[PDB]
RNA sequence: GCAAGACUAAAACUCAAAUGAAUUGACGGGGGCCCGCACAAGCGGUGGAGCAUGUGGUUUAAUUCGAUGCAACGCGAAGAACCUUACCUGGCCUUGACAUACUAGAAACUUUUCAGAGAUGGAUUGGUGCCUUCGGGAACCUAGAUACAGGUGCUGCAUGGCUGUCGUCAGCUCGUGUCGUGAGAUGUUGGGUUAAGUCCCGCAACGAGCGCAACCCUUUUCCUUACUUGCCAGCAUUUCGGAUGGGAACUUUAAGGAUACUGCCAGUGACAAACUGGAGGAAGGCGGGGACGACGUCAAGUCAUCAUGGCCCUUACGGCCAGGGCUACACACGUGCUACAAUGGUCGGUACAAAGGGUUGCUACACAGCGAUGUGAUGCUAAUCUCAAAAAGCCGAUCGUAGUCCGGAUUGGAGUCUGCAACUCGACUCCAUGAAGUCGGAAUCGCUAGUAAUCGCGGAUCAGAAUGCCGCGGUGAAUACGUUCCCG
């Protein structure tokens, strides 16, 4: 991947990690019955008002080692290319060719 | 056609990983990032060193980094200086005291890695290839091997068309799963390009199993 | 495997994780100290639960 | 098979009968292993033809089987024995499902009973064949 | 010489070759031999319909870029509302979002606001941190300067690495002797047999190595160890629920082992390799399946995973943002899903799995709703709790061949959930509507047994979004006379 797709995902994930907290207490607020009706729509409307890159479903897994978005892999953190290069040499423990 | 990778196939048969730690799912990712990154960092550095295995253990919340050398002053130091550095760097890299353990190879010609690497050096001082090829195989038989393949794919002699060349004396039987074969790829960069270097070495079968290999 | 489109051409890879349970009844008291003791292999993990 | 020759495959007998013919005939009428139903089919066919007239169904069925049987198929050909079973069940089955009976093993029962006399649509498509055969 | 022409017969100029025989390979619209779901024999599909998805074309501001006979077309993509995003419109920055090298200043940061579509810009708070030889150095930020950074821009026909294909096709090589002036040849050659250059007989040759087979994984029978979170044969108590005391038998879980070797018996081949039949055995001649792909072919595919020679841009072909597009639509093709019904539709009652997932997660149970779902609440970091209802199946009733009580496209209305946000452009629920379709031309595809057919279940990607892909089990067939013909 190009080094500013990178940067821009970097940039995305510590906004993410920012914003973490208030987020949450917005939600949790929004959630509360005990609240008045009032008081959860302040704070929806506070939780709209968020920047974007504050939002998690714009965040977009990216192999470790290359950045490649597609093919990812959560477990072991890598896009497939170098996945099988890297397993087929020994350095993933326990991963093996399977057959059944 | 496509031959699949020597070690892969017999990683669970008669080869242990280079990796043995265990990890709950949440934590294997990050594990083995780092685990590369150490990996990566230990390679550029070591360069001069003769490195050819790095295996990497973590106990128990430490690390233990085991360096397979033919030069194992250089990686030490005149007193122990550099093992001291290194574990100050790997420790920075992961985030577990990590020790750095040394392992002497008293065979480096039986060694798929460092005779590729030989290869490689003497491809990018503009040593002929074939000479190249022939010394390195003369050599690794001498050493008592019972096989070795040696194949460089590229731009070969400055050539405009690229073309792969190999040579093996000996046997190199890949398609049994007990042989012990070793195998190692490395790259030289020329002024013309990149040639690709592949060495197979056949050091006798394996008999007992993984359980003889002590797994 | 293939770096642009070979959907057939691909490696199947499997990873087990293979568990034991022990149970130890009436420990001496030697037995704890003995436990905690013992070292720690690469590539196992112990949980204990009392 | 060029070289090889392979043997024919042995089916069990039915488990009420024991009778290969009647378990080929509920192969040869199932449809995408609905073994159950085919079951269902055939055995309803039995018992409707038995009580109707008091007749072993095995000897019922192997009686009107042979009768339908044909000697040569369709351009004529010759045909071996196994090939005069599996034609004989294969035109039998057709006549039933195109009879106009309310369930298939009563249309089934109706279609042999009328093949056993003569004025079967299985035995029209005999008929067909042969009056096709004496061409060449 | 009637003629057509015959006979005798040069030079200028031009090239560094033109030739003969034999050797190795390659090729042939030359020959011979064999094998393969190649054809035959069967079962079920496609081409016809509606919808899903990919492509061509057309359209567009853009419809981003690759893959193109088999071997591209549910392909990269294991999952495009924003993001992804690479494209378009418009708004912005320029040593840069990111590195090293130099010169200085600043803890880093932190609270409220205003303008703006946002990028950005302007005000406004609090903090002012760490180590010391403490005269400054560690982190992070800001400012200036130039070498540079950056480029999913071009060349896969300059490359590495990786992959497809012939094709799981059966071949490919080496030593000492002999023959030839020589390049070279012999060995690998013929007769049987085999999945096999697998093996045996023949053979100026004898011997090897890699290919084949085996070693590896899984399934079928048995044994040992192990007895919980799993099991319940015997005993006892039962709230009749392994629920409880209890048992270690059985199922299972999962490590290590045993067993099959033509071993035995009966004939053949040849006096062999082999072949045929039978008993025992869970299994008999390779028991089934997976992984493993020889020397080589196609300037095959990938500079858009990554690396890399060369070329090109540098206030732009680099970088940031909001909106749009990749989802268009007179058409054509590929791959699929659902049907056309009675071996079926609907309704009521009632049985039997395997594998896999679960802590920003799966959720018992109760209440509310017709429902998607909501609220409260419980157990579970799991052989412990949970997803979970298996479905086809069996029993009973009804429908009685109708475009139907078949089919479920399209459209109107009303909702739930994820998400900052479902207009372009999500999934699901309810009411209403109820299209084509009555079995599909020339032609064409898959499959030889727990297979085809049919039925349900799970996972990767993933906030949400599978008829695709990768797996799991249930029910469970038909036919193979044979090698003419078609293909390789
Ligand atoms: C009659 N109708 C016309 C005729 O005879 N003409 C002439 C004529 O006699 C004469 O010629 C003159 N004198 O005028 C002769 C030679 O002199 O040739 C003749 N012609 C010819 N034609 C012939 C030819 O070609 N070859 C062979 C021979 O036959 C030749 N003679
Ligand atoms: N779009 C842009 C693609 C450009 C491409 N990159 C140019 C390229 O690579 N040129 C190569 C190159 O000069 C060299 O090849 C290597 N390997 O350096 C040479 C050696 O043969 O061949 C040329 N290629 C050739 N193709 C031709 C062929 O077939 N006949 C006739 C003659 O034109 C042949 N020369």
């Amino acid at each position: 991947a190009k080094k500013g797709m990178i940067n821009r995902e970097l940039k995305r994930e510590k906004t993410v990690a920012k914003y973490a907290a208030k987020r949450a207490e917005l939600k949790a607020t929004i959630a509360n019955v005990n609240a008045s009706d009032e008081e959860r729509f302040e704070a929806m409307l506070k939780l709209q008002a968020l920047p974007r890159n504050a939002s998690p479903v714009r965040l977009r897994n990216r192999c470790g080692l290359t950045g490649r978005p597609h093919g990812y892999f959560r477990k072991f953190g890598l896009s497939r290319n170098k996945l099988r290069d890297t397993v087929m040499q020994g350095d993933v423990p326990g991963v093996v060719k399977a057959s059944w | 056609g496509q031959k699949v990778h020597p070690i892969g196939i017999r990683l669970g048969v008669v080869k242990r990983h280079n990796a043995n730690w265990y990890a709950n799912p949440k934590q294997y990712a990050e594990y083995l990032l780092k685990d590369l990154q150490v990996r990566e960092f230990l390679t550029k550095k070591l360069k001069n060193a003769m490195v050819s295995n790095i295996l990497i253990e973590r106990p128990s919340g430490a690390a233990k980094v085991t360096i397979s050398t033919a030069r194992p002053g250089i990686v030490i130091g005149k007193k122990g200086e550099d093992i001291e550095k290194l574990q100050r760097e790997l420790t920075n890299i992961m985030g577990v005291p990590a020790q750095v353990s040394i392992n002497e190879i008293d065979r480096p010609d039986l060694d798929a890695r460092l005779v590729a690497e030989a290869i490689a050096s003497q491809l990018e001082k503009r040593v002929m290839f074939r000479r190249a090829m022939k010394r390195a195989v003369q050599n690794t038989m001498r050493a008592g091997a019972k096989g070795i393949k040696v194949e460089v794919s590229g731009r070969l002699g400055g050539a405009e068309i690229a073309r792969t060349e190999w040579y093996r004396e000996g046997r190199v039987p890949l398609h049994t799963l007990r042989a012990d074969i070793d195998y190692a790829t490395m790259r030289a960069e020329t002024t013309y390009g990149t040639i690709g270097v592949k060495v197979w070495i056949f050091r006798g079968e394996i008999l007992g199993g993984m359980k003889q290999v002590m797994n | 495997t293939s770096p642009h489109v070979n959907k057939d051409a691909r490696d199947q890879y499997e990873i087990r994780t293979y568990k034991r349970l022990i149970d130890i009844v009436q420990p001496t008291d030697k037995t704890v100290d003995a436990l905690m003791k013992l070292d720690l292999a690469a590539g196992v993990d112990v949980q204990i639960a009392l | 098979p060029r070289r090889r020759v392979v043997a024919a495959r042995e089916i069990l007998p039915d488990p009420k009968f024991s009778s290969q013919t009647i378990a080929k005939f509920m192969n040869h009428v199932m449809q995408d292993g609905k073994k159950s139903i085919a079951e269902s089919i055939v055995y309803g066919a039995l018992e409707r033809v038995q009580e109707k007239n008091k007749v072993d169904p095995v000897e019922f069925f192997e009686t009107t089987l042979e009768k339908v049987r044909p000697m040569v198929e369709v351009v004529p050909m010759e045909v071996r024995p196994s090939r005069r079973t599996a034609l004989a069940m294969r035109w039998l089955v057709d006549a039933a499902a195109k009879r106009s009976e309310k369930t298939m093993a009563l249309r089934l029962a109706g279609e042999l009973l009328d093949a056993a006399e003569g004025k079967g649509a299985a035995i029209k498509k005999r008929e067909d064949v042969h009056r096709m055969a004496e061409a060449n």
